């Protein structure tokens, strides 16, 4: 195979839709935060293998993810709950340890993500 | 790679 899957579902009319203040916070703090991080832009949008000529990406990574579809999710209000979107960016960033090499630049741009996501998550406000 | 150059 050498084509991309379908991007992941951004959004689902048919899922209930709910307001809380931890998913605010994720797309407020946590997602914005990331965002701007110099080293953000390679998990801005799905991994494009075609034009990376890497064919074995989704032959290797199966659940792909990207801060894209969660800043997406988290607008179009497809989490119900924090940990969904949590789940996501894990999914993400073992994606990229996964796939990769330890040495790689690519690691270490996600590394430097993972690290800020962890203290922002750890930041995480208790449920109102 | 090429990963960390372009997207």
């Amino acid at each position: 195979a050498s084509m991309n899957p379908p991007p992941p579902e951004t959004s689902n009319p048919n899922k209930p839709k709910r307001q809380t203040n931890q998913l605010q916070y994720l797309l407020r703090v946590v997602l914005k935060t990331l965002w701007k991080h110099q080293f953000a832009w390679p998990f801005q949008q799905p991994v494009d293998a075609v034009k990376l000529n890497l064919p074995d990406y989704y032959k290797i990574i199966k659940t792909p993810m990207d801060m894209g579809t969660i800043k997406k999710r988290l607008e179009n209000n497809y989490y119900w709950n924090a940990q969904e979107c949590i789940q996501d960016f894990n999914t993400m960033f073992t994606n990229c340890y996964i796939y990769n090499k330890p040495g790689d630049d690519i690691v270490l741009m996600a590394e430097a993500l993972e690290k800020l996501f962890l203290q922002k998550i750890n930041e995480l406000p208790t449920e109102e | 790679t090429f990963k960390s150059i372009m997207k």
